[PDB]
């Protein structure tokens, strides 16, 4: 590192670019001669004879290729010379290949054989390709060639069904760049601008093959892009270890062996060099060098040579002349025609009555192009990109049919179409380059491509390529076309811009990472074989053999240039690089580092439109643009008329660029051949340049400048000014009708209000009416509603409703329409909030709801502004003024409860040795918070509310109220509620040892399965549950005895009532208050919460006296909390995470060098990346294993027990990580090592902050938002999750303090400061979850009328916040009857919704009554939306197949992700299941569950996350099946009801009705029962009857496995049924008939049902069914639970008289093979 | 002598130099001074919020005058002061001396609970006395609208002093309200015009509150580049939004439309 130097990069730059000639001498093949002629020189090179065929070199026919690859070669018969030598290395080999051959040898088919091997890897059995598993990149030099090869590749592989497409090129939104496509054809600059973008939600992970076509472009100025692409993909292999195959196709030029090393090509395997002898058509070369130097005398001399050479082929061979402009093509074609009529030399082109001159004149008429019409009859033509396309194919078709004799075209024809010609003339080799601002020789690729078209493949025995150039350049083109122009590196000119791209991507973070990155560049390999050529002496080469110091100086020089321009922050002592937002803009938008420095200097919020055009003109991309003397007059005419004034004078080039940009927007045709060329180059780059300026000032909050730059982007794209009508943006319209609309001065916002009759009268043109009326409504337009929800006197939540007010048309709007949401302040000066809105055509007629927060000061500003500007359309904007004159702010929250300086209370005050044993050894005294409440919790029976920060020991305060319950009544029962299931299990683990293992009082944990929760209630003294598991049970409180009798009710973390599932938490506690109200002896309620701002509202809502209200605030945490909030400026998520990687390590060494540290990350993949990022940063300081306070080997009884690869390498150095993808095997081990002090750092994801049993001294929250896969947008961390993560920084008996650093985006900095230092204000959202709870209160008859529903609402927390914060609930007054009218409409709309879904009955608009449909939804805790859909689809002939696509569409399954990383893994499972689907497309969560349910029924083991995805699918599947059983049986449908009853036992045990019934027994194989028809065994009862002396054999198990075969057989339910018909004779038709069924369980069973492949442990449910099977009509049905003695009665009424034979079913819900069937007859009278 | 010969001509519009001049008006918003002197006082203190003042300067022009109507309130039980709370921009075109406003006054629901306090207009040069044309304008508005009281409506002149921005506020007298509506002379020294026609009020800039703007609905306030479209009996509705700069694109479409064909 030490002694470096700063070099001069431009001093080491090859200025000539592709024209740089590295070879000093040139030797021509034998037979070459040269003549001196009329002031010029001609050099002739003879055609090379083909090389005699090598030994073992036969042409391989396509028949001998692999059979899967012949479809791509359909139409070819035998591979040529170079292809037959490459088919083995391409199809049967994964090596990196580099193929050298002259243009035309057929190198493309070799790349096809590489693409076919890749596609052959991902085919499957069905005959297609899992095109979700791979992607190929084909990189072509010219965009014209990219279009052609997409068509040919798309046709050659159409038989495979594979998408090949050119890139959309204008979509960072909805980037369907790929996914659908599998072989992307692009340019080097196009693929690099994609991989430069962070966030690997991209599809570059699937790239397995990269084809670098014409890789000799490395010698061109565009070469560095290929070096950056290859060095990035190869270095990416070293970190992912996922191999990527690189295939290079090059021309015959030196240094090919260096290119092979640059591509990681083994020189003895993948290197193939075929000299120009392998050109399929021999080529005779003729080079003409002009010694004349006069301007136009050389023009005439060129015009004489072009004539005498055409005459040498006139009449015998076609000639294709190449010139370098779309204007000289016509001038030259007329030049070598007018010269011929001047000599009567045209009877050679066309014969006497030629067969071609007839159609050459009959189609010269239909040509309709004036330039081509003149030349076509004589046998001449032109071709360029400016004319039509029907003309180009017309010229191509006539030339291909040997009809036109002379074609004068430009280089676009050589790349776009494969149109060969016998003779090819290159008239001049000089072209104007606006980038260089001068005239430059042609590129090496263009020359090789144009002369490659010389010689048709079959018609010509040889080709004749003619090169006319200046005499001083003959030595160059001789070397380029005769395998003697070396391929060199042009990278050092673009090294700073390429280094910053890797800095932004995070691939390089210091100088050592850049030196390693530079080692993969082609410059490094060239600097090793020829270091002398690259300014390195051979003396210094061996004083630095691998060029470690030279690369270090180049990196040091590039880093200083980047640091000076404020893209990088270079720490020269550490070599570290710090990414900046400015540095990210330049890389993502392809801006050079000097231009963004000019932007950072001149961009000001008060910038004019005048200066803005000047900032653009100073872009360094126009550094070579000058002002010529012949351009000054025509530029003076426009400078004095431009609409935007220009301050600088015409002498400076910055002025000229400004005038050309304004003229391009005005669509003015200029004159100067360099002027229009300079104007094109300025404007084709203005799109991305101005787009970068827009993102710069938008993220800085400059409202006035953002509106100017965004409009300049649209004015450049649409080529029009704002002053013009926005109707010209519709291309399907004549241009002059709108001009008569504009000069008619009337606004465009008017025409929306008028019919299609007055439009023609205003514009004075009733000619076309409805046309303009059609396009007026096709113009995008949105209407903005808003509902202001004040959270605080300082914070305000806003709900923006966007209603589209325009008719959609895919022909105009496409697949989506983009808009910008901008929230500006009073003066329209600061953007308080901006987010990105996108309206897709799929929801083009739906309202969109957007939510965001904005700050507010108390001198209530007049108004804010919400603007919704279109991203593409000009003059398409809607601004909604948001006035604050009527907004009602909430009151300032009262001061907290003063923490009394009380004397520290020991456990002495418990005065119970049995209770004191639970704490006296954990700690000596309670914290000051636990002592203030002790008197009110332990010595009182009043309702208590304790609001304290997370980590204040509130759980012990809940134990105070529990310990009191056991003294007043040892058999007392208490129910503890906590919002999260992760909290419930750890509380269950803690309270089990304390209350059951020491006090022997039974504690239980609810399962969410109603089969067991009611049973743990009766026996358990302490019941632990979550809101959902308790809402289902307490819904039947007036009939369940054990619910209304509990002595204590503790709700924990009740501040989550404002969270997502807060309403359910609000219903249960409001219900407990009402039950204690409707009963004697009240139930004590203790509420624990984080410190609330409106804590007394919660205390009032739960009946807590002000004496019993303990509202503390975050300033009284027992362990002091030092909170730091670091803002980060980068708006890009993946780039912002990189910018906080090093600060994560720096915060560890600053706040907790020796004490444990927990780091929270947004994603699972980030857990490991950060854990590795921390370690290499620790090793960069040479402090390896600093976080390992244990000895390296005292962990290998813990370390080598995990399945991950990196977790064991990171834990060795003292850093673990936790995420959901890990085991439960793995998490409890890392958690133990963390609390053991063995490891100092752990990296847990945001998913585990609620279920972690470890605490640390320092908690770093890296970023505060995550990515949601469903909405495909980033979601902010809930404030309840942030409070929980900070709470982990708490170690009472270990540290004197707790520290927490929160790294967030700069916009969210002030938000966390106001909601972490002060109490949290919480609101209710029950008003959005009213239907399901209202229905439950109607079934239980708590709400019997509409007045009851209003009375029920007054028991809620929602009713009390309506007066403290009316505007939050869209109230405008807290007056008494303002509440009623708001409460009445809430009950009127909720009851009408249930009445529409046939769940409740409304009588006289006052009385309500529940229907059986609603009684089922309330009994099984199912959404009314789900049960309503269940009634419309359940039919009389429904079976097990129709049932699973009804349980599928449940609203309880819409909530788990659709992962399109997997769709083809589900598409083939649709072929795996025994039941096909109807019209299946796989972007619906209800179709995924259907495939996931069948995968579980067939025991198909899948992912680790989709296995756990079914665990919560099956956690609700039982209640959904029972709901259908109650619906099918209610309608009198027999077979579907029993099929659903069998679906229950099928789900419980994961089988089918067709599968064997012995699949329930544990440890049986898969195909164990092909060992039954061999030995006569079918039922489960057979094994219990097979002799023990011989059932020892056969089963072939492990004693262990036949000790569990019994435990299942013992508890396998077989029950003896007894049934009798009461009064068989006294049965009158129409009278009562009862069937008595007695069950004796035959047995004596312990525990629940044995079903290992089901999460919840269930109980044995049974049905008793009566019906006539031949009629398919259920008669009687009854649920029941059988202990050992139970009797059932089934009463119905008899139909007509006769016989009537019925069926007696006895079905199970958790066991297959136990359903009995008894038939009987009932003589009726 | 053309015996050698002549040259050709190049056209230079005058707004181009003034457009570059208007691009730097934001530098004046940081040096805004008010007049104190020894001008006694008269009653009613007028407080002008700085946000609408700085916005009114940046949308101005250094030579062409622009005007804005004043609407404001006073604190609850303190009627002696007058807080300006909104400036209304209406279609207008001005010269270096006066401004041309329509006969109709701003009528909107937001200003229903506010009282008019006069009008504010920019001035190219700082004059020691109120302009005689300003008496004619203020008095003629009072003659057509009785809602403009003589002791309540004022005229605030934002004079363009080099690098600065000095504010002077006057009010009309019964002598001034009279002669003002009699005036048919657009001169700088008309007749009957005496310093007995106006008296200075007290004006205090402050940041205690914030004002807002009101611009036309389907229109714009600047009509200097389309004076033919201006007519003194035009009607207009208003919207709650901030005004655009003087040389904004929508204020001079002819400069963009005529440049589209050369
Ligand atoms: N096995 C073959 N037999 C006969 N003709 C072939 C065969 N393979 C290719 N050709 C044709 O030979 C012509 C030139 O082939 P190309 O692959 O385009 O030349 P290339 O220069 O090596 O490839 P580039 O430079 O990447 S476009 C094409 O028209 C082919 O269709
Ligand atoms: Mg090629
Ligand atoms: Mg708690």
């Amino acid at each position: 590192l030490a002694p470096r130097q700063v070099l001069d990069l431009e001093d080491l730059v090859f200025t000539q670019g592709s024209h740089f000639m590295a070879n000093k001498r040139c030797q021509l093949p034998d037979g070459s001669f040269r003549r001196q002629r009329k002031g010029y020189e001609e050099v002739h090179v003879p055609a090379l004879k083909p090389k005699p065929f090598g030994s073992e070199e036969q042409l391989l026919p396509v028949e001998k290729l692999p059979k899967y690859a012949q479809a791509g070669f359909e139409g070819f018969k035998t591979l040529n010379r170079i292809q037959s030598k490459l088919y083995r290395a391409a199809l049967e080999t994964d090596e990196n290949l580099l193929l050298c051959a002259p243009t035309g040898a057929g190198k493309t088919n070799v790349a096809l054989m590489c693409m076919l091997r890749e596609i052959g890897k991902h085919i499957n059995m069905d005959g297609t390709i899992n095109v979700d598993d791979f992607k190929i990149i084909y990189i072509a030099p010219m965009r014209s060639l990219v279009q052609e090869m997409v068509g040919s590749f798309g046709k050659r592989l159409a038989t495979y069904g594979i998408t090949v497409a050119e890139l959309t090129g204008d979509h960072q939104l909805c980037k369907e760049e790929i996914s659908a496509t599998q072989i992307i054809v692009c340019t080097p600059e196009k693929w690099d601008i994609i991989t430069r973008k962070g966030g690997e939600r991209t599809y570059t992970q699937l790239v397995r093959l990269i084809i670098l076509d014409e890789i000799h472009l490395l010698h061109d100025d565009r070469g560095p892009v290929l070096e950056a692409l290859v060095a990035r993909a190869i270095r990416n292999i070293e970190m992912t270890q996922e191999d990527v195959r690189l295939i290079g196709l090059s021309a015959t030029l030196p240094n090919y062996e260096d290119v092979a090393t640059f591509l990681r090509v083994d020189p003895a395997k993948g290197l193939f060099y075929f000299d120009n002898s392998f050109r399929p058509v021999p080529l005779e070369q003729t080079y003409v060098g002009i010694t004349e130097k006069k301007a136009i005398k050389r023009f005439q001399i060129m015009n004489e040579i072009v004539y005498e050479k055409i005459m040498e082929h006139a009449g015998k061979n076609q000639v294709l002349v190449f010139v370098h402009s779309r204007k000289e093509t016509g001038k030259t074609a007329r030049a070598i025609r007018d010269m011929c009529l001047e000599k009567d030399t045209l009877g050679l082109f066309l014969r006497e009555g030629s067969a071609s001159t007839e159609v050459l004149r009959t189609e010269a008429e239909q040509c309709k192009n004036l330039e081509l019409k003149d030349l076509l009859p004589y046998g001449f033509a032109i071709h360029h990109a400016g004319m039509t396309r029907v003309d180009r194919t017309l010229v191509e078709d006539l030339f291909a049919d040997k009809h036109i004799q002379v074609l004068v075209s430009t280089a676009t024809l050589a790349w776009g179409v494969n149109l060969p010609a016998h003779t090819v003339i290159i008239k001049g080799t000089q072209v104007y380059s606006p980038e260089k601002g001068r005239w430059t020789e042609l590129g090496a690729l263009d020359i090789l491509q144009m002369l490659g078209r010389a010689g048709r493949p079959q018609y010509d025995t040889k080709g004749e390529g003619i090169l006319i150039t200046s005499h001083g350049e003959l030595q160059y083109y001789l070397s380029l076309l005769n395998q003697q122009l070396p391929i060199e590196s042009q990278m050092v000119s673009k090294l700073p811009d390429m280094l910053n791209a890797e800095i932004v991507l995070g691939n390089v973070q210091n100088a050592k990472d850049a030196v390693n990155w530079l080692g993969y560049a082609y410059l490094y390999i060239r600097m090793l074989r020829s270091p002398t050529l690259y300014g390195i002496s051979h003396d210094d080469l061996k004083g630095d053999p691998l060029l470690d110091q030279r690369r270090l100086d180049l990196v040091h020089t590039a880093a200083l240039m980047l640091d000076k321009n404020n893209l990088v922050k270079y720490d020269k002592k550490t070599g570290n690089f710090q990414v900046t937002e400015l540095g990210r803009i330049a890389s993502h938008y392809y801006i050079t580092n000097d231009t963004v420095q000019t932007y950072n200097q001149l961009l000001k919020p008060t910038l004019s439109e005048i200066e803005l055009f000047r900032v653009f003109s100073l872009s360094s991309e126009f550094k070579n643009i000058t002002v010529r003397e012949e351009e000054k007059l025509e530029l003076q005419k426009l400078l004095e008329r431009v609409p935007i004034p220009v301050k600088e004078s015409i002498e400076e080039p910055s002025a000229k660029i400004n005038v050309l940009l304004q003229a391009f927007i005005s669509q003015l045709k200029l004159e100067g051949f360099a002027l229009m060329a300079d104007m094109v180059y300025v404007t084709q780059s203005a799109g991305r340049l101005m787009r970068a300026i827009f993102e710069i000032v938008l993220n800085r909050g400059w409202a006035q400048l953002t509106d100017k730059t965004l409009n300049l982007c649209k004015m450049i794209d649409k080529r029009m000014w704002q002053s013009m009508c926005p109707l010209r943006q519709f291309r399907k319209l004549p241009e002059e009708v709108v001009k008569k609309i504009e000069k008619k001065n009337f606004p465009f916002e008017r025409l929306y209000d008028l019919n299609h009759n007055e439009i023609g009268e205003l514009i004075r043109m009733p000619k076309m009416g409805k046309t303009i009326h059609k396009y007026v409504h096709l113009f995008p337009k949105l209407e903005l509603s808003v509902h202001l929800q004040p959270i605080t006197r300082s914070t305000l939540k806003v709900e923006l409703t966007i209603t589209p007010d325009f008719q959609w048309d895919e022909k105009v709007h496409g697949s989506s329409e983009a808009f910008w949401i901008l929230v500006e302040d009073v003066d329209s000066e600061v953007i308080l909030h901006h987010e990105y809105f996108l309206l897709k055509a799929k929801y083009a007629q739906d309202e969109h709801l957007i939510t965001f927060f904005v700050p507010v000061f108390e001198p209530l500003p007049p108004q804010y502004f919400i603007r919704v500007v279109s991203d593409r359309w000009l003059s398409c904007e809607t601004q909604l003024p948001v006035s604050f004159r009527h907004l009602i702010l909430p009151e300032k929250y009262p001061p907290p409860t003063e923490l009394l300086d009380l004397q520290p209370l020991p456990v002495s005050a418990l005065r119970n040795s049995a209770f004191e044993s639970l704490y006296q050894d954990k700690f000596p005294f309670f914290n000051p918070i636990q002592t203030q409440v002790f008197n009110t919790v332990y010595n009182s029976d009043d309702n208590v509310f304790v609001g304290a920060p997370t980590g204040s020991g509130k759980t012990i305060c809940a134990e105070f109220a529990i310990l009191r319950m056991l003294l007043q009544s040892s058999e007392g029962r208490c129910v503890y509620i906590t919002p999260m299931e992760a909290l419930a299990e750890q509380v269950y683990m803690d309270w089990y040892e304390k209350f059951q293992d020491r006090l022997n009082k039974k504690v239980v944990l609810l399962t969410g399965e109603t089969s067991t929760d009611l049973k743990l209630l009766g026996k358990g003294n302490i019941i632990i549950s979550t809101p959902e598991k308790w809402d289902i049970l307490s819904r039947r409180w007036k009939q369940r005895k054990n619910v209304q009798n509990i002595n204590l009710f503790v709700v924990d973390e009740v501040h989550l009532i404002g969270g997502e599932n807060g309403p359910v938490l609000e219903v249960i506690c409001s219900r407990m208050r009402y039950i204690s109200s409707q009963i004697e002896r009240p139930i004590r309620i203790v509420a624990l919460s984080s410190s609330l701002s409106n804590a007394k509202d919660v205390a009032h809502w739960l009946g807590c006296s002000a004496t019993s209200t303990f509202n503390f605030h975050p300033n009284v945490r027992p362990v002091p909390l030092e909170l730091h909030i670091q803002g980060f400026n980068i708006s890009h998520t993946q780039t912002r995470l990189l910018s906080m990687a090093k600060p994560v390590y720096h915060a560890i060494t600053k706040h907790s060098p020796k004490k444990p540290v927990i780091v929270f990350v947004p994603s699972r993949k980030q857990t490991r990346l950060t854990a590795i990022d921390i370690l290499t940063t620790c090793a960069a300081d040479i402090q390896r294993q600093r976080f390992l306070h244990c000895t390296e080997k005292d962990l290998i009884p813990y370390l080598e027990k995990l399945s991950d690869s990196t977790l064991k390498e990171t834990l060795l150095n003292g850093v673990g990580y936790l995420h959901e993808g890990l085991s439960p095997m793995e998490r409890r081990l890392v958690e133990q090592l963390f609390s053991s002090g063995a490891i100092q750092v752990v990296v847990a994801s945001r998913s585990l902050c609620w279920g972690m049993n470890v605490a640390a001294h320092l908690v770093i929250i890296m970023d505060t938002q995550y990515y949601n896969g469903k909405i495909h947008a980033y979601v902010d961390y809930p404030i309840y999750d942030v409070l929980q993560m900070v709470g982990h920084a708490n170690r009472p008996l270990q540290d004197d303090e707790g520290r927490c650093v929160i790294m967030c985006q700069g916009s969210k900095k002030d938000f966390f400061k106001k909601f972490l230092y002060e109490p949290l204000p919480v609101e209710s959202h029950l008003d959005h979850c009213m239907h399901d709870h209202f229905n439950a209160e109607i079934v239980t008859k708590t709400i019997e009328n509409k007045q009851d529903a209003v009375d029920y609402l007054t028991w809620t927390f929602l009713y009390r916040r309506m007066t403290q914060n009316p505007n939050y609930y869209n109230l405008q007054g807290i007056s008494h009857r303002h509440l009623s009218d708001h409460l009445s409409e809430l009950v009127e709309q909720t009851l009408s919704d249930l009445e529409q879904s046939k769940c409740i009955s409304i009588e006289d608009e006052m009385d309500v009554a529940p229907l059986n449909l609603g009684m089922i939804a309330a009994y099984y805790y199912i959404n009314y939306t789900t049960i309503e859909l269940f009634s419309m689809s359940l039919n009389a002939k429904t079976k097990v197949r129709g049932l699973i696509e009804i349980i599928s569409n449940a609203a309880e399954y819409e909530n788990i992700p659709i992962r399109h990383h997997e769709d083809n893994l589900l598409r083939q499972l649709a072929q795996k299941v025994p039941h096909k689907l109807n019209n299946p497309k796989f972007n619906d969560p209800h179709v995924k569950t259907n495939l996931l349910l069948q995968a579980h029924l067939s025991r198909m083991q899948l992912s680790a996350e989709l296995q756990s995805d079914t665990e919560e699918i099956l956690s609700k599947a039982i209640r959904l099946i029972q709901a259908c059983v109650d619906v099918l049986s209610s309608n009198g449908w027999l077979s579907p009801a029993l099929a659903a009853m069998e679906l229950a036992q099928m789900v419980t045990q994961a089988m089918w009705s067709k599968d064997s019934y012995l699949k329930q027994l544990p440890h049986f194989t898969s195909e164990h029962i092909k060992r039954c028809t061999d030995k006569g065994v079918e039922s489960v009862f057979d094994i219990m009857e097979m002799e023990d002396e011989e059932r020892n054999a056969l089963l072939q198990l492990t004693d262990s496995q036949i000790a569990d075969v019994a435990r299942f057989c013992n508890r396998y339910p077989n029950i003896e049924l007894s049934y009798e018909v009461v009064d068989k004779d006294s049965i009158r038709s129409g009278g009562p008939v009862v069937v008595l069924v007695q069950l004796e369980r035959e047995e004596e069973v312990t525990g629940p049902v044995i079903a290992p492949l089901f999460p919840q442990k269930r109980e044995e449910g049974w049905w008793v069914v009566i019906g006539d099977a031949k009629s398919n009509s259920l008669i009687s049905i009854k649920r029941l639970t059988l202990q050992q003695k139970a009797k059932v009665k089934l009463d119905f009424v008899a139909p007509a008289t006769g016989a009537h034979n019925y069926t007696l079913y006895f079905m199970s819900d958790a066991y297959m093979g136990c359903d009995q069937e008894y038939k009987f007859s009932v003589d009726v009278k | 002598p053309l015996g050698s010969m002549t040259q050709t001509f190049s056209s230079k519009t005058e707004w181009r130099v003034r457009a570059i001049s208007a691009a730097n008006l934001h530098l004046r918003t940081n040096h805004i001074y008010v007049s104190s002197d020894d001008i006694k006082e008269t009653g009613y203190t007028y407080i002008l919020p700085k946000n609408v003042l700085k916005k009114f300067i940046c949308i101005s022009d250094l030579r062409a005058q622009i005007a804005g109507y004043l609407y404001g309130v006073s604190p609850p039980d303190n009627p002696q002061v007058k807080e300006i709370r909104c400036i209304v921009m209406v279609p207008q075109w001005g010269t270096h001396q006066t401004v041309h406003l329509p006969g109709q006054l701003p009528q909107h629901e937001y200003l229903k609970e506010m009282e008019p306090l006069g009008w504010i207009h920019t001035q190219p040069n700082e004059s020691p006395q109120l302009s005689p044309q300003d008496v004619t304008t203020h008095a003629k508005i009072m003659a057509d609208n009785p809602s403009w009281d003589g002791e309540k409506t004022i005229i605030i002149t934002c004079s363009f002093t080099p690098g600065s921005c000095t504010l002077t506020a006057y009010k009309l007298t019964p002598s001034g309200y009279e002669w003002g509506r009699q005036n048919t002379d657009k001169g700088n020294n008309p007749k009957g015009y005496l310093p007995s026609h106006y008296e200075r009020v007290q004006m205090l800039l402050s940041d205690r509150f914030l004002g807002f703007f009101m611009v036309p609905a389907q229109s714009s306030w600047n009509y200097n580049f389309m004076g033919v479209r201006h007519d003194p009996n035009m009607k207009y509705e208003l919207q709650l939004a901030n005004p655009k700069e003087f040389y904004h694109e929508v204020h001079r479409p002819s400069h963009f439309l005529n440049f589209a064909l050369l």
